[PDB]
RNA sequence: GUGGGAGAGGGUGGUGGAAUUCCCGGAGUAGCGGUGAAAUGCGCAGAUACCGGGAGGAACGCCGAUGGCGAAGGCAGCCACCUGGUCCACCCGUGACGCUGAGGCGCGAAAGCGUGGGGAGCAAACCGGAUUAGAUACCCGGGUAGUCCACGCCCUAAACGAUGCGCGCUAGGUCUCUGGGUCUCCUGGGGGCCGAAGCUAACGCGUUAAGCGCGCCGCCUGGGGAGUACGGCCGCAAGGC
């Protein structure tokens, strides 16, 4: 449908998994990975060498749709976090700074038991 | 409300009346007042097409508005608040400055004294009628006309009222009294408030004659009777249904949707 | 009778004619509940740090009055019956309170 | 809120003497007046049992002040009574 | 950790007053969070109606709730 | 009394943003979730991740504290109205008007109950997946009361400082909240640590007493039986005294 130059890259990164879905400048996804579509199954996709091969292999789609540049939004704690980061700077793909849009309610629901805890 | 008895005698113990504080109207009504043919359930063959009807008091219809867009810009004073046996909200008796009398369905709130007006003109304010497109998104609202000039019929019941959700184009979005979300004509009347007399649904009817007094004859079971009459009919004692629940006239009565699939007015329908 | 300060937000959109449309209706309720302005600075537009319904400006008055204070509650209600007023924030006039002083 | 020029009022109006502050008489009518208004604002916040507290404590001086009163003098007791409309 | 006072920075200021981003604008961190009274340098009850103030600011729409985190 | 303060103190009405969930639109593909590791579950009927719109309920991030308020239970976005207690200064008024308090009355976390409503997230019960000899649990996926509001009940608690209330007397040091001053310092009402004397079985307490004294109330008299039975009173019930 389109090709284009610059773009964004978003980086979902949790305790299970890290995923990377690149979008437009809009913000409509190209193309995406994840910690299984490297070919992990299980608690091993939660790692952080498969966030690693799953942003070149993003970016790796992404560059064959022409893209050059993004903006790189992350978000959430995750082993995951700073290898995919590390991945997609030197990968192709100048980055532009970054951020982080890890979402934090300012006392929202009540959380699931497990994250509850010390009260 | 909902006024109690003590129990000197059975029924009188579970009996609640409704109250009638909020009427200033004692008995007699305006003569806008015109009579009831009273049918029984019966249709205009002798025929019953209505079960278990019949019976109860004589009622004097009170003839009420449901139009507010004549009167447009021509306000009135709130004369009465009244008891309407037609319905299960109370009427309100209006004066216009025109020297009309007009009935109102009344409002929760509506006070006797206030005035009140109807037209794309009039504050947002308890008994006005306005448009629907000039009525602010999220006021709550009753007395709504579905199309346009064919008078109100939603939320017209004690106690019920509906939403203004949204607009879009010439239809606002409406929450109506089930919960269904429904596009509505812009240009459609609609009142705002509540219906009020909202305790209405707390009355306990108490006694059997009491169902007698609103004209409801004895309802029977149609595991009570033989199968000549009902799919239920039959068996020896008590007995479960035997097949999935019917009707007398033999469809399904638990869950079977009824509402025709084709029916243009599902363009204009999003719920429950 | 006591001092408020009646903060109020528009819709940037409106053209200057509709601006003071909004604000005459503003002024009637003002007079309609007893609000005797004193001050008043119109700031106009300005920049917000997030969108007030779906906008990055909103168009900003600030009137200060003493009306009676049983009434103001009511005046907020129908001040803030929009569409166009997207904010409304009716505060008591206090003595300032400085630092390094 | 009860103005400070609305307590005057009551306290002019009930002082033993010019410039009476506070003696027996005053502090009695002036409780009544805080009272009274309280109790009103419990017809309405009936649910406000915080302030319904004090309500008690208001209630009760009161009470000693006009025991000590009525043992004194009887008479100046009777009086204030009917005045502020308290006991029969 | 050295940095500012950030109270040191400007002179004479009303706490009070509600609509003045650019003096406000500095109590809050990159982030948009209210600074906590060590590098404000504010007092115990100085913090409290400075605080209150920026609450009430926010709600008018000049100061934010929350900005993001920028080059990490 | 007069003039001044601080405060998540209480009631009512409003109101804001973040997030979660669901829906609509878009783009986009082969997994997502989840764990010790998995499996259930979810997903090519287009999931997850991404953006735009919308709906709805709950709780208020930073500030925030070793902080503040209240008799206690408790009380935390912002706004207004009504409203309680409280402290300081001035030294003006009354003239012991005081303390305490069996009964009485009122308040009283959570859960629970009734009648309506409301229901996003959570989550007893319940289902399913793992684990185990078993697993009616612990971990995982679901999930209904309930959690929320109004009105009305229930009256309990590690309802704790396990420390009744008022008063006078008995070294200091240091931190902090909030008043007043001849604003380094001094002074008053709170909140913490260390400590004189004394107390204490010890641990410890110590001008916020558990010291030295007076008033008045509540309570104890070995453990189990048992906060059970009986009776009585109260509750819709659970059940409470
Ligand atoms: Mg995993
Ligand atoms: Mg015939
Ligand atoms: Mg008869
Ligand atoms: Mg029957
Ligand atoms: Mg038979
Ligand atoms: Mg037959
Ligand atoms: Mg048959
Ligand atoms: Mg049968
Ligand atoms: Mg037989
Ligand atoms: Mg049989
Ligand atoms: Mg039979
Ligand atoms: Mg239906
Ligand atoms: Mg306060
Ligand atoms: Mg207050
Ligand atoms: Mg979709
Ligand atoms: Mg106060
Ligand atoms: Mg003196
Ligand atoms: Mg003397
Ligand atoms: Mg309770
Ligand atoms: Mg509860
Ligand atoms: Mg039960
Ligand atoms: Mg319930
Ligand atoms: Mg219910
Ligand atoms: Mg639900
Ligand atoms: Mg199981
Ligand atoms: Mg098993
Ligand atoms: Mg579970
Ligand atoms: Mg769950
Ligand atoms: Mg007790
Ligand atoms: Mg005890
Ligand atoms: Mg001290
Ligand atoms: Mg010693
Ligand atoms: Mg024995
Ligand atoms: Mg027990
Ligand atoms: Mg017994
Ligand atoms: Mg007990």
């Amino acid at each position: 449908k389109r090709q284009v130059a610059s773009g964004r890259a978003y980086i979902h990164a949790s305790y299970n998994n890290t995923i990377v879905t690149i979008t437009d400048p809009d913000g409509n996804p190209i193309t995406w990975s994840s910690g299984g579509v490297i070919g992990y199954k299980g608690s091993r996709k939660g790692t952080p060498y498969a966030a690693q091969l799953a942003a070149l292999d993003a970016a790796k789609k992404a560059m064959a749709y022409g893209m050059q540049s993004v903006d790189v939004i992350v978000r959430g704690t995750g082993a995951g976090r700073e290898q995919a980061i590390r991945a997609l700077q030197a990968s192709g793909l100048q980055v532009k700074s970054i951020v982080d849009d890890t979402p934090v309610p300012h006392n929202g629901c009540r959380p699931k038991k497990k994250f509850r805890k010390a009260s | 409300a909902v006024k109690k008895f003590k129990p000197y005698t059975p029924s009188r113990r579970f009996m609640t009346v409704a109250d009638f504080s909020e009427i200033t109207k004692t008995e007699p009504e305006k003569s806008l007042v015109k009579p009831l043919k009273k049918t029984g359930g019966r249709n205009n063959q002798g025929r019953i097409t209505v079960r278990f009807r019949g019976g109860g008091h004589k009622r004097l219809y009170r003839i009420i508005d449901f139009k507010r867009w004549d009167k447009v810009g021509i306000p009135a004073k709130v004369a009465a608040i009244e008891y309407d046996p037609n319905r299960s909200a109370r009427i309100a008796l209006l004066h216009y400055v025109d020297g009309e009398k007009r009935y109102i369905i009344a409002p929760d709130g509506l006070q006797v004294g206030q005035q009140v007006v109807a037209g794309p003109d009039a504050p947002i304010q308890v008994g006005n009628a306005l448009p629907l497109r000039f009525i602010p998104v999220g006021t709550v609202v009753h007395a709504v006309e579905l199309e346009p000039k064919k008078g109100a019929k939603l939320a017209r019941a004690a106690g019920t009222s509906a939403q203004i959700q949204g607009r879009e184009g010439d239809y606002v979005i409406l929450r109506l009294p089930s919960g269904e979300l429904r596009k509505v004509h812009g240009e459609c009347y609609a009142t705002v408030g509540a219906v009020g007399n909202a305790d209405h649904k707390n009355i306990v009817l108490g006694k059997a004659g009491r169902s007698r007094w609103l004209g409801r004859r004895p309802h029977v079971r149609g595991a009570a009777m033989n199968p000549v009459d009902h799919p239920h009919g039959g068996g020896e004692g008590r007995a479960p249904r035997g097949r999935p629940p019917a009707s007398p006239w033999g469809w399904q009565t638990k869950g079977l949707k009824t509402r025709k699939r084709r029916k243009p007015s599902s363009r204009f329908i999003i719920a429950r | 009778m006591r001092r408020y300060e009646v903060n109020i937000v528009l819709n940037p959109n409106l053209d200057q004619s509709q601006l003071a449309l909004e604000k005459e209706i503003i002024q009637r309720a003002l007079e309609n509940y007893g609000a005797r302005v004193e001050k008043v600075e119109e700031l106009g537009l300005r920049r917000l740090a997030y969108p007030i319904a779906k906008d990055p400006q909103g168009y900003f008055l600030w009137y200060q009055v003493e009306m009676p204070e049983d009434r103001v509650n009511d005046l907020a209600r129908e001040l803030r019956i929009r569409d166009n007023v997207r904010r409304v924030m009716v505060v008591k006039s206090q003595e300032p309170f400085l630092a390094n002083a | 809120p009860i103005t400070k020029e609305e307590k005057q009022k009551v306290i002019q109006e009930f002082a033993r003497f010019p410039g009476d502050t506070g003696s027996t008489e005053v502090q009695v009518a002036l409780l009544t007046l805080r009272i009274n208004r309280l109790s009103e604002h419990l017809k309405v916040h009936k649910k406000d049992h915080h302030s319904h507290r004090g309500l008690l404590m208001m209630v009760g001086q009161r009470r000693r002040l006009l025991r000590y009163l009525q043992r004194e003098d009887p008479e100046r007791y009777r009086a204030l009574i009917e005045k502020l409309g308290i006991r029969g | 950790s050295r940095k500012a006072k950030v109270k040191a920075t400007l002179g004479e200021f009303d706490l009070r007053d509600y609509r003045n981003v650019e003096v406000l604008k500095r109590f809050l961190s990159e982030t948009g969070k209210i600074l906590p009274r060590r590098r404000t340098g504010l007092s115990a009850k100085e913090q409290r109606i400075l605080a209150k103030t920026i609450k009430r600011a926010r709600i008018l729409g000049l100061l934010p709730f929350t900005e993001k985190l920028v080059r990490k």
